RNA sequence: UCCUCCUAAAGAGUAACGGAGGAGCACGAAGGUUGGCUAAUCCUGGUCGGACAUCAGGAGGUUAGUGCAAUGGCAUAAGCCAGCUUGACUGCGAGCGUGACGGCGCGAGCAGGUGCGAAAGCAGGUCAUAGUGAUCCGGUGGUUCUGAAUGGAAGGGCCAUC
RNA sequence: ACUUACCAACCCGAUGCAAACUGCGAAUACCGGAGAAUGUUAUCACGGGAGACACACGGCGGGUGCUAACGUCCGUC
RNA sequence: GCCUGGCGGCCGUAGCGCGGUGGUCCCACCUGACCCCAUGCCGAACUCAGAAGUGAAACGCCGUAGCGCCGAUGGUAGUGUGGGGUCUCCCCAUGCGAGAGUAGGGAACUGCCAGGCA
């Protein structure tokens, strides 16, 4: 159970995030996604992931 | 090309004098010639396998293909995706320019004594032979290179049998014997 | 071998098609010549028919195997369907690349009206 | 004794025993022996019934074994309560069906080989009777 | 050694034929976890993820067999 | 505690300190879509190379393969390779299956926005079935719901999450 | 470098066995639809009150046991 | 009337093997490929521009019972209900009735559109 939480965090001003799981030692990089914010209605790049 | 208009005139006729064919297209062809090495030291280091690429390229010209292993057989401790070899199908015209440059001055070269075996048929038509000797080809110098790994060419007619095959490659400069 | 590629190719789309419950142009290409029919629903009848192996369209061009040959071809179809009412047809490739003279044919119907 | 080499599960159900047996007719041999009730048949008599009859005609003659030992049979120790699981192995047994053929003959006269299977079914604990090839 | 210890909630096999539950896309007609043999006959709507069959609004439910490999398809007839 | 098979008597369900095996994960691609491809094994011929590495041809037609135990599936591929991508989206959801209940599961279709494709279309994670822990208590972010004389604040509620 | 009083894979023919084998396959049972007769609604829903959750033996199909037990554990009458 | 191409019905009595045969059209081979497009390398495949030549391969058609495939009648096994026996297994009345095997069959049939030939 190597594998741990993080949560992706919206580029916009909106406080809206998703939570997912990612492993640290195969690929310590930064995760980015793009992701629909409910908050603003539109698709958005996504951060914050270890 | 002078050998791709020869098969075109004459020869051909040979064959169809020979073997009675009711149809032009019942004489055998020649579709391909295949570039085989498969050195097989990759395990040891990629750099035999990049260095082999390079010699065979030198042959050919463009560029050679790598090939993978099928399985991951544990007597050659080979892995699965581990490339061990390199190869060519070179085809039409460049085919001819090879063959053509192979004939005329590689083989006499090759133990102008024996030259090859005259039995070397699979049952089909295919006819192929190991050059064991990379330096025979001149075109690259060898007096730089490092290794003397050898070569395998196999030439793929359409022949119907093995004595359609001979027969076909008789017709062309290939001594045999 | 090549044909059965082909078939092997093409039959996912062939039946969905089916499934949607949609007609469907089908276009069969040839070295020679370029064939399109319009396909009924339920697979069995066929509505409307164009090709390169009538006395029309092909004594009025250069040489049939073409994309100039396939965009005639195209126009006829697209006209004889107008015609006959039918719309909203689904084109299928048949196992053919969608960039070749199947290109054209498909290009020339979209244009003329029938609803790709 | 006879038992399989490797088995595929080494304990098996019990199982019933009935209907008639499939293999009722004299193949290899010319004289055969063909039980006429059910019952079980352990290697350990089919061994001393092979025995009987290949002393009782020393060297002629070949012998066929139609039935072999398949499932094995367990037993639990003497002194041991009920339950905790299923015993072991300690012998492997044939089923057989009335009407099965367990042993044939060809190269003998038929007044010795009756006496074989004489001597062979004074062995065996199910009863049985001796039946001729015949044809068709 | 070790026994006991077989999972539990097999779940289901068959759930009708015909109009037994008809109404709108149901969720029966179908084995769980089988796919061969039980397919959807175009009439019907697709599997799930789990390879679960349904309807799409109404008809009776019917079983056949046909096209290459003799696999069996369920379709149900829209009225 | 959970998953697979038999027992289990051709709908479901069905016990024993009955007979056999696994799980307490993994993947940012091993997901989505478009395009393409087809296995194991054996035989013949050929430098190192041989029982087996790679090459050509011929038999064979899935005995191959699936991220992981077993069953059921898979050629249309659910198996193999490549391009672009984040639908592993948000709010709902007719209808249904399975449970004493708590609950668990499948789901067409609607609204918003998005990816692949020429388009028809597909996508609400992975071939499916294990990879899990109620309530209470508290922590973090958002909210303009409450705020004990009034204005604030503390605390509480609601949404996400530990 | 020949020999073989030796064993033996694959393949072909014949012969058996399997709860965890199936290129086959019933009788029953179950689900759904239509119809006649018969049955004091025998069916379902809601509400008030319960008791009960130690079962026994016989037949049939089984697991376990030694197809032993007035043994033991299931299915159905 | 035939012959050919495309899309279907059906899913081996529809397959495989062996022999023969087809080029007006169609189909496939087939020529070239500076380009559209492409090969983990290769106009092999995909793709483009053509019609000199050949039905050799492939494909269509015809014959052939070597194999695959289908397959009765009868008997047998099993089984629901009722009854019986020496009851671990059977029998009788009645209802249902296999699998395997035998005789035998079998070298598919069929719908729509288009073209060549009357
Ligand atoms: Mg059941
Ligand atoms: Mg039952
Ligand atoms: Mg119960
Ligand atoms: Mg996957
Ligand atoms: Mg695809
Ligand atoms: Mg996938
Ligand atoms: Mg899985
Ligand atoms: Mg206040
Ligand atoms: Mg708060
Ligand atoms: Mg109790
Ligand atoms: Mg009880
Ligand atoms: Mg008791």
């Amino acid at each position: 159970g190597i594998r741990e939480k993080i949560k992706l965090v919206s580029s916009a001003g909106t406080g809206h995030f998703y939570t997912t799981t990612k492993n640290k030692r195969t690929k310590p990089e930064k995760l980015e996604l793009k992701k629909f914010d409910p908050v603003v209605r539109q698709h958005v790049i996504y951060k914050e992931a270890k | 090309a002078k050998l791709h208009d020869y098969y075109k005139d004459e020869v051909v006729k040979k064959l169809m004098t020979e073997f009675n064919y009711n149809s032009v297209m019942q004489v055998p062809r020649v579709e391909k010639i295949t570039l085989n090495m498969g050195v097989g030291e990759a395990i040891a280091d990629k750099k035999l396998l990049d260095n082999a690429a390079a010699d065979l390229a030198a042959i050919s010209g463009q560029k050679p293909l790598i090939t993978k292993a099928r399985k991951s057989v544990a007597g050659f401790k080979i892995r699965q995706g581990y490339p061990i070899g390199c190869k060519v199908t070179l085809r039409g015209e460049r085919m001819w320019e090879f063959f053509e440059r192979l004939i005329t001055i590689a083989v006499p070269r090759i133990r102008d004594f024996r030259g090859l075996s005259a039995k070397s048929f699979d049952g089909r038509g295919n006819y192929s032979m190991g050059v064991r000797e990379q330096i025979i080809f001149p075109e690259i110098d060898y007096d730089k290179v490092d290794r003397v790994r050898g070569l395998d060419i196999t030439i793929t007619t359409t022949a119907k049998s093995d004595e359609e095959g001979r027969a076909l490659l008789a017709a062309f400069d290939f001594p045999f014997r | 071998d090549k044909k059965s590629a082909r078939i092997r190719r093409a039959t996912r789309a062939r039946r969905k098609l089916q499934e949607l419950g949609a007609t469907r142009l089908v276009v069969h290409r040839t070295p020679r010549h370029i064939y399109a029919q319009v396909i009924a629903p339920n697979g069995s009848e066929v509505l409307v028919a164009a090709s390169t192996v009538e006395k029309a369209i092909a004594e009025q061009l250069k040489y049939t195997g073409n994309k100039d040959a396939a965009a005639a071809v195209g126009k006829a179809v697209a006209e004889r369907a107008l015609e006959k009412g039918i719309k909203d047809v689904s084109f299928d490739r048949s196992g053919f690349q969608y960039h070749g003279r199947v290109q054209a044919l498909a290009d020339a119907a979209r244009e003329a009206g029938l609803q790709f | 004794m006879l038992q399989p080499k490797r088995t595929k599960f080494r304990k098996m159900h019990k199982g019933r025993n009935r209907g008639l047996a499939q293999g009722t007719d004299v193949s290899f041999g010319s004289f055969g022996l063909k039980a006429v009730g059910r019952g079980r048949l352990t290697a350990r008599q089919i061994e001393a019934a092979r025995r009987a009859m290949t002393r009782a005609v020393k060297r002629q003659g070949k012998i066929w074994i139609r039935v072999f030992p398949d499932k094995p049979i367990t037993e639990k120790p003497l002194a041991v309560r009920m339950g905790k699981g299923k015993g072991n192995v300690e012998y492997w047994v044939a089923l057989i069906q009335p009407g099965k053929v367990l042993y044939e003959m060809d190269g003998v006269p038929e007044e010795l080989a009756r006496e074989a299977f004489k001597l062979a079914a004074a062995k065996l604990p199910i009863k049985t009777t001796f039946v001729t090839k015949t044809v068709m | 050694g070790g026994s006991t210890r077989n999972g539990r909630d097999s779940e289901a096999k068959r759930l009708g034929v015909k109009r037994f539950g008809g109404e709108s896309v149901l969720a029966g007609s179908i084995i769980v976890r089988q796919r061969g043999t039980k397919f959807h006959a175009g009439a019907n709507v697709g599997c799930g993820r789990d390879h679960t069959l349904f309807a799409k609004a109404d008809g009776k439910v019917k079983f056949e067999v046909k096209g290459p490999k003799n696999r069996k398809f369920i379709s149900i007839e829209a009225e």
